[PDB]
């Protein structure tokens, strides 16, 4: 009766992702009960949907892009690839916490408040342009795609949201070198009319810039992002 | 189990571990889509006041 | 075990196939091959979030070119290869073309007839087959001539003088696993072959991969005496089977 | 036995049609492509570098037996760049670049067999890695695993005495006691972007930019894997073994040279005559 056993090759190693248990030493310990507590998440993706900002005129970021008193065309306002390994996406949470995964899918928000006078006025054009020919160069090739136009009033933000356009059911989370599987497309921000006012009030304004991860939002296998030190 | 048909595998033994951490996980798409869980958890920020109705009564301009 | 005529082109043998405003007609029908016994539902690929293009009349049609023409000249097992969607991404493309440079993936099949007459005097046999990422040139252009170049072990690099094999080969003695037909001269004209859509995603990103290579290869060497027909051309009839469309964008120029 | 071969099929017959003769089946469940590819087989040779399991990692070959390797039944390595990361090929290079050298042993790492047998054009499967060293005396083997796609340059050393393939999240297995029996063992996923897995070519590029070089589609691998030990002087094999296999799409194999010789075929492999 003790028992005959065949003991497998693999024998002696130590796996760091094993799904088991291995030896208590200290039972039957009694917590201290923590009942009063308030606010856990269970799902990283219960707060990846919280807007946190882009970074603007990187490195010198600043949280905001600014509209003129002229609309030209030929000139965007911002143009972010639409990757989670932008330097734009760098320091918002989607950014960091995507970066623990390899591979992501759904929708990506893009919320934009505006900042400047209640005195004042303007309308812009945000478009989304999936891969293929290239980034557009004028707000007229750019309103070809996926796009919304925004007029300012009583209410101060848009919610830009890209559709998932892909081959792959999922798409890689960083960028390294691009390929079918990496990146996809472009936003670019563009003023259809020009940004208006009456006298007395400044020519120009800043437009506060988030980004969040849609209902839509998906992410997939738990990795290690590349040691940095922010220093 | 089973690119056609079943493998090399013989063990009477019910698997130690489970099919959802030995194997991949085969997955369908809709071509139509699916709509996500209306909450993936209970944590939220919450607003009150948002709306109205009561208060010190209507001599509120309008 | 065929049905029933001859010295002229007879009966259940005659066969027609409207598309949009095209049609195409065949006195000398051997079968259509629906080729994995499976055609293309036209359904959306759940890979996009984005409505779909689909159900266009204008681009649900056959468009009719020129392959090359077969003579007496030709060894066995030389091929010609025609990428699909590439060939028909230009002008020749019409609707098609045009709506598929405007948008980033397609996901289609495609319903060929390629088509070569001769006479009853005349000794010859084509294999005409589709396949799923067949080796293409580059560029992903018609083959501009007829060739058996790289073929039986693909093309390694001129340094690699004992490397075994590349893997673009292709052991020719087995193109019959491909969805193929033949084209004996004694027995029929026509070819008619259909193909679902396969790939390695929901939908393809067609201006960077091409698919779907057909091939039009010689297997029995054109003979004939005197008097005879002495070059015989090859045309093909191609239609876009239920294209969906999506990722809709500018063109310019792009990439094509 | 009157046919039409033209129509692309081909009647299933017996030695019942034509003759007087009766049906001969014996149920046999060996040909199914899951069993078939339920067998381990070497993908080659690999190495480890020395004071590596103390040491920042840096790709290296020992005698074109590396440090790391990507887990592919292809072609991969190139022997040129024996001291460089290891990239997948389109070709199969071997022990020699000149008339009068060899074809084998091959010096890239590939799955031979599944590349001389894989008539299919796309796969699906979970892949079983094995790494059986040289040596029946102590090894000790560090060994880092990173899902395709994901961060494959494992360099940067961030604790003071502790390898640099040793740091993450990212899955590391260890083996090195006096007690073990040498070997490594486990099973990985499916984790190429890719619905399914081109099993011989891809005709197209890795971008929008069709900067040129098909055959390969990006990221579908299993995987790159790190390498870091203790025995340094001793190689180890590395072999897939293909879980749950589904291929689609039959497709030609791979060539067989016409005996010069004779009528039939043998032993006496590749060359001239046997």
């Amino acid at each position: 009766s003790p028992i005959p056993v065949t003991i497998r090759e693999h024998a002696g190693t130590w796996y760091s992702t094993l799904p088991d248990s291995t030896v208590p030493i200290y039972g039957k310990t009694p917590v201290a009960p923590a009942n009063y507590m308030v606010g856990e998440y269970k799902d990283f993706l219960e707060i990846a949907q919280i807007p946190t900002f882009i970074g603007n005129k990187m490195p010198n970021a600043v949280p905001y892009i600014e509209a003129s008193n002229t609309a030209v065309k030929t000139q965007p306002l911002a143009v972010y690839q639409v990757t989670l390994s932008c330097s734009c996406l760098a320091n918002t949470f989607l950014a960091a916490l995507s970066r623990n995964f390899a591979q992501y899918r759904g929708s990506l928000v893009y919320t934009f408040v505006f900042t400047g006078t209640a005195m004042m006025k303007g309308k812009f054009l945000i478009a989304y342009t999936p891969p293929g020919a290239g980034k557009p160069t004028s707000r007229d090739q750019a309103m070809q795609a996926t796009y919304a136009i925004w007029d300012l009033g009583l209410n101060s933000s848009y919610s830009f949201t890209v559709p998932f356009i892909s081959p792959t059911h999922f798409r890689m989370v960083g960028t390294d070198q691009a390929n079918i599987t990496n990146v996809d497309g472009w936003v670019t921000v563009w003023q259809l009319t020009p940004l208006t006012y009456p006298p007395g009030c400044p020519t120009s304004a800043k437009i506060l810039t988030m980004v969040s991860a849609g209902k839509d939002f998906s992410l997939k296998m738990p990795i290690s992002p590349a040691p940095w030190s922010p220093q | 189990n089973n690119s056609s048909s079943e493998g090399n595998e013989g063990v009477i033994i019910n698997n130690f571990y489970s099919n959802q951490y030995q194997n991949s996980i085969d997955l369908s798409a809709n071509a139509t889509g699916s709509d996500p869980p209306k909450t993936y958890g209970q944590f939220s920020n919450l607003l009150s006041g948002a709306v109205n109705a009561f208060s010190n009564m209507l001599p509120l301009l309008a | 075990d065929q049905n029933t005529e001859e010295m002229e082109n007879l009966s259940d043998r005659v066969s027609q196939d409207t598309a949009g405003n095209t049609v195409t007609n065949t006195q000398s029908t051997v079968g259509r091959l629906v080729g994995y016994g499976t055609v293309h539902d036209g359904e959306h690929p759940a890979s996009c979030a984005d409505t779909a293009s689909e159900k266009i009349l204008a681009v649900e049609r056959y468009y009719t070119f020129k392959v090359n023409d077969w003579t007496s000249t030709q060894k066995p097992f030389e091929y010609i290869r025609i990428p699909l969607p590439h060939v028909l991404s230009g002008e020749d493309g019409g609707v098609f073309g045009a709506t598929l440079r405007r948008h980033y993936l397609v996901k289609t099949g495609w319903r060929v007839q390629v088509q070569c007459n001769a006479s009853q005097f005349h000794a010859g046999s084509l294999l005409v087959f589709m396949a799923p990422e067949y080796p293409t040139l580059d560029v992903f252009a018609m083959d501009n001539r007829w060739s058996k170049d790289n073929l039986p072990n693909g093309t390694r690099t001129q340094t690699n003088r004992k490397g075994p094999f590349a893997m673009d080969h292709q052991n020719f003695w087995q193109w019959t696993l491909y969805p193929h037909q033949f084209l004996n001269l004694r027995t029929n004209t026509t070819v008619d072959l259909e193909v679902p859509y396969v790939n390695i995603a929901p939908t393809s990103s067609w201006t960077q991969h091409a698919s779907w290579t057909l091939v039009i290869a010689v297997v029995a060497p054109l003979t004939y005496s005197t008097g005879a027909s002495t070059s015989l051309d090859i045309t093909a009839s191609i239609q876009p089977v239920r294209p969906v469309f999506n990722g809709l964008r500018h063109e310019v120029l792009s990439r094509q | 036995g009157v046919e039409n071969a033209e129509k692309g099929v081909t009647e299933n017959t017996d030695a019942t049609a034509d003759f007087v003769a009766q049906p001969v089946y014996l149920p046999e469940n060996q040909t199914k492509v899951a069993f078939f590819y339920d067998r381990s087989s070497p993908i080659g040779r690999f190495a480890v570098k020395s004071g590596s399991l103390e040491s920042g990692f840096a790709p290296f070959s020992n005698k074109a037996c590396p440090n790391s390797v990507i887990l592919t039944p292809g072609p991969q390595f190139d022997p040129a760049y024996d001291q460089l990361r290891p990239q997948r090929l389109t070709e199969i290079w071997g022990n020699g670049n000149e008339e009068t050298s060899e074809v084998f042993p091959l010096k890239t790492k590939q799955d031979y067999s599944f590349c001389l047998f894989s008539p299919f054009v796309y796969y699906k499967c979970d892949l079983e890695v094995t790494l059986s060293p040289h040596t029946s005396g102590a090894h000790g083997l560090l060994v880092r695993w990173c899902p395709t796609g994901t961060p494959t340059k494992p360099t940067t050393q961030v604790l003071h005495e502790v390898s640099s393939l040793s740091e993450g999240r990212t899955p590391q297995v260890y083996s090195a006691g006096p007690g073990t029996s040498n070997q490594i063992s486990f099973v990985v996923p499916y984790n190429s972007p890719l619905s399914v897995l081109p099993a011989v070519w891809y005709n197209g590029h890795k971008r929008f930019d069709n900067t040129g070089d098909l055959g390969i589609a990006p990221n579908s691998d299993f995987g790159t894997l790190f390498f870091a030990g203790t025995k340094p002087d001793i190689k180890f094999t590395v072999y897939l073994r293909y879980k749950n296999m589904r291929v689609f799409c039959p497709r030609p194999t791979v060539f067989f040279p016409w005996p010069t010789s004779g009528d039939k075929i043998d032993m006496t492999p590749r060359a001239g005559v046997l």
